[PDB]
RNA sequence: GGCUCCCAA
RNA sequence: CGGGCUUGAGUUCAGUGGCGGCAGGCGGAAUUCGUGGUGUAGCGGUGAAAUGCAUAGAUAUCACGAGGAACUCCGAUGCGAAGGCAGCUUGCCAUACUGCGACUGACACUGAAGCACGAAGGCGUGGGUAUCAAACAGGAUUAGAUACCCUGGUAGUCCACGCAGUAAACGAUGAUUACUAGGAGUUUGCCAAGCUUCCACAGCGAAAGCGUUAAGUAAUCCACCUGGGGAG
């Protein structure tokens, strides 16, 4: 379970624009990629991460 | 709800009315009403001023509490009624002070619930409260004009209206006509829309039932004589011209609101 | 359908020998018969849960094959179900 | 499962197409019967029967000519089906392969072949033909 | 919101960061209407 | 019951007190409610990844509680008819997100 | 998957729907 | 007389 | 017809999973309109132009205000009987797969009628109406242009309820059951199921090709075909 806090955290999967890398750029499986894009895109709603 | 009558008849082929399912009384409460007289919409040296009034049923008049000043005293609500006065429905209120009053049937509002007026009343359906206090965003209906002077503005069956946004002594609130204009914040609104939203689904189905209603009939310009209306004459069918009253006032698209009105200061956007 | 284990092993109990006959005809036919009446709860709130129909179809079929079993095996427990349910209508 | 006994031949067949050596099938009274029948004829080199705590199974060890690489088996056919069953009398009983094939035929003296239901003079149902 | 803080040089570097995003190719796409079909036939062939 | 976090975001102009007041006020509705309390927590002031409501920065507030799934909807009328938050967030955990907010807590 | 198959089936479709269009709002 | 039904109350 | 069994089937328990359905809330980017500030000679568009909008103050830029619609990256896989399903979150449902040392004991398969669901477009009533855009109007290109290109533009596209019942509704391949080779990838809970994609033995096929997700080997039931046009 990936927190949605935790944005240091979050930031490892994100680009420098703060889009959400492809699962082919890393190693992340299926799962865990569903995972980390539920987290990445909860923390953008609390305002935790930039949508831009 | 609706009915819609079988065409038994030709004067019910089309006739719908109203299914009075939200009514829980049949008999108004008797020290809050008064026996009402008609005019034919003559006024007081006895000339008809106003056409097309005259006959119908006989109705009582309901004392209905537009102004809600009981700030603070909890309400019960007893039953709701039929008004022959307005579109809308009627609520009896019960207060615990011993009171009773009678105020305009929110939709949503039933038989059971508890109401109340003043800055510190929870701002649900049927509570009155000064616009200041009012969440923006929400639905209203029955809004003051001038502070104590009684809900004047969103009173029609079905109407509302929201309270857009505040900018301090005033809030902005978009009507039921499309205007957007700017109200004092003291200005007291009831949450919630006014009910009997399907009353404009009904048909009357014949002519017997605007006389009910206390309408006599309206008679065209065009099949009258010169001598009565600018826009008859004519040996057989004629348009009669430019659409105007009687004396003369162009009937399409000529404004009429007095241009100098100081109250277009508030009026930030128009419809009508 | 507010269904848990519970409530299972409740009707489990009150039909058929025993609380762990889960199998049996008449337990099946009760269970059945139980989410049946609370979908339909369910349905006549939210009328357009299409899914929810024709899985209400579906339950109400087994529970027509598991009385036709009872007819060809024991009428007796038939009558005494159905008396029992309310089933018939 | 429709037919036990038309399962019993495609999985016989399927083996043969294939090249295995040995086929286990499900056990049944009339498909043990036929068993025998097959290897009495020299139809499969070898069967055995186990009794688990099912219904049994049934392992054919099946015949091939190592002088040309060709199972004894040519054709397994299916001829009373279900939707269709078959009944012949004795003067009607079935000629396989002009003779040179079986025809599995359960009477009433039991699960035989047509050339012994042709000499006790009994018909029955015709299972199947071999050749 | 690609920021290349700083001429030769910076301009390079903006265009090669331009390059990256791909905001051409996404403008490029937005410029006309695909259909979901056609999306998901090109995506198919591809 | 079942195991529910909230986070919400109070806007950066209120004081310590008003802070207590308010957070006060959603923690006994939920009590009236019938919830009990697992974890409260505050992170104090943060900068916010974009401006709300034209403001930069905001309070977060956390609450971990357990629940009938009755109560999220009184909890959000009162949330959307306070005037003061500007944008909250709900969940309902599984037992392996509860379990890291178990040893998020122990830690 | 010639071609001229459908071509002709378009071709009658397109006959029947100039007929019907006609005949609409005729009495 | 009351009762029932109705809306135009 | 009567009795028995547990492998088929179903019920229970546990584990795991999902753009599966319905309903309520919340969000940011972009687009359109209005108001105000800066500023003035063009903007827009094409193969090239014109129509169009602009000194009675456009395009551009900043702020205030309002409203509708769609959900970038993840993202090619997964789910659903099919049609289809993709911002976030919650509530209420449904369901698949795996195992059980649990239960019943053949309770099964298919299915003419019938019923339910069923893309887009279309129809009725009431809301809403930003983008795009049939019809329509204008400007071009042409021998003409009732088109392709450009500028406008109304139904429609959105929501609720109700009709309608169609598709290249396609894997152009009906549903069950059992069996029969290899390679290369891939999702999920522990080598192995349950899937989801490409070469390819036997076999099948007129061939292209199919090939354990068969168009192979067999059994059960349903639908449909019998030269083309006329003619659905
Ligand atoms: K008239
Ligand atoms: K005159
Ligand atoms: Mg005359
Ligand atoms: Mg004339
Ligand atoms: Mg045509
Ligand atoms: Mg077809
Ligand atoms: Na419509």
């Amino acid at each position: 379970y990936i927190d949605y806090k935790d944005p240091e955290f979050l930031k490892k999967f994100l680009n420098e624009q703060g889009k959400i890398l492809p699962r082919r750029i890393t190693g992340t499986s299926l799962k865990f990629q569903r995972r980390v894009a539920q987290a990445v895109k909860r923390a953008r709603h609390l305002a935790l991460l930039p949508y831009v | 709800g609706i009915r819609k009558l079988k065409p038994t008849t030709p004067g019910q082929r089309h006739k719908v009315i109203g299914a009075f399912d939200k009514i829980t009384a049949s008999t108004p409460e008797k020290s809050l009403v008064v026996g009402k007289k008609k005019t034919g919409g003559r006024n007081n040296t006895g000339k008809m001023t106003m056409r097309y009034i005259g006959g119908g049923h006989k109705q009582k008049y309901r004392f209905i509490d537009f102004k809600r000043t009981k700030d603070g005293i909890p309400a019960t609500v007893k039953t709701i009624e039929y008004d022959p006065n307005r579109s809308s429905r009627i609520a009896l209120l019960y207060y615990a002070d011993g009171a009773k009053a009678y105020i305009i049937a929110p939709d949503g509002l039933e038989v059971g619930h508890t109401v109340m007026s003043g800055s510190e009343a929870a701002p649900e359906v049927g509570n009155a409260l000064p616009l200041a206090n009012i969440p923006v965003g929400t639905i209203i209906h029955n809004i003051e004009l001038r502070p104590g002077q009684g809900a004047k503005m969103v009173r029609s069956a079905g109407s509302f209206a929201q309270l857009t946004s505040r900018e301090g002594t005033y809030v902005v609130i978009k009507m039921p006509s499309g205007e957007v204009r700017r109200i004092l914040s003291t200005c007291k609104a009831t949450i919630g829309s006014v009910g009997n939203s399907d009353h404009a689904l009904e048909k009357s189905g014949k002519a017997g039932r605007s006389r009910w209603l206390g309408r006599r009939p309206h008679n065209r310009g065009v099949v009258m004589n010169p001598v009565d209306h600018p826009m008859g004459g004519g040996e057989g069918r004629q348009s009669g011209g430019h659409p105007r009253s009687r004396k003369g006032l162009y009937a399409k698209g000529l404004k009429t609101r007095a241009p100098k009105k100081h109250s277009s200061k508030y009026i930030i956007e128009r419809r009508k | 359908m507010y269904l848990d284990s519970a409530k299972k092993a409740e009707l489990f109990e009150k039909y058929g020998k025993s609380v762990k006959d889960t199998g049996s005809p008449e337990s099946q036919i009760a269970l059945f018969t139980f989410r049946i009446a609370h979908l339909t709860e369910h349905l006549r709130q939210n009328k357009k849960d299409f899914a929810t129909e024709r899985s209400l179809k579906m339950l109400v079929g087994k529970r027509r094959r598991m009385l036709d079993y009872l007819i060809k095996v024991d009428i007796e427990r038939y009558r005494a179900i159905i008396k029992e349910l309310g089933i018939r209508r | 499962m429709t037919d036990p006994i038309a399962d019993y031949l495609t999985r016989l067949r399927n083996a043969i197409m294939a090249g295995h050596r040995v086929v286990s099938v499900p056990a049944s009274n009339i498909k043990k019967e036929i068993t025998k029948i097959l290897f009495d004829k020299g139809y499969i080199l070898n069967y055995k029967f186990e009794e688990n705590d099912s219904q049994g199974i049934i392992k054919v060890a099946l015949k091939y000519d190592l002088a040309h690489k060709v199972n004894a088996i040519k054709k397994l056919k299916r001829v009373s089906r279900p939707g269709l069953r078959k009944y012949v009398g004795y003067r009607d009983m079935p000629r396989v392969l002009n003779g040179l094939g079986i025809a599995i035929v359960s009477t009433p003296r039991g699960v035989m072949t047509d050339k012994e239901a042709r000499e006790l003079k009994v018909g029955g149902e015709v299972l199947c033909y071999v050749y | 919101m690609i920021v290349v803080p700083v001429i030769e040089r910076a301009l390079k570097r903006f265009k090669r960061k331009f390059e990256k995003t791909g905001a051409v190719r996404e403008l490029r796409a937005r410029q006309a209407f695909e259909k979901p079909s056609v999306a998901k036939r090109k995506k198919m062939q591809k | 019951m079942n195991n529910y976090e909230t986070v919400f975001i109070l806007t950066p102009v209120l004081s310590d007190a008003q802070m207590k007041e308010a957070v006060d006020k959603f923690t006994g509705l939920l009590k009236q409610e019938g919830a009990v309390i697992v974890n409260e927590e505050n992170w104090g002031l943060r900068k916010l990844a974009y401006p709300i409501q034209k403001k930069s920065t905001g309070f977060y507030q956390l609450v971990e509680f357990q629940a009938n799934p009755d109560v999220i909807a009184k909890l959000e009328t009162n949330f959307r008819r306070d005037e003061r938050v500007i944008r909250f967030l709900t969940f309902r955990q599984d037992k392996f997100a509860a379990e890291y907010a178990a040893k998020r807590r122990s830690l | 998957p010639n071609g001229k198959k459908r071509k002709r089936h378009k071709m009658a479709t397109h006959k029947r729907k100039k007929r019907l269009k006609k005949n609409r709002h005729k009495k």
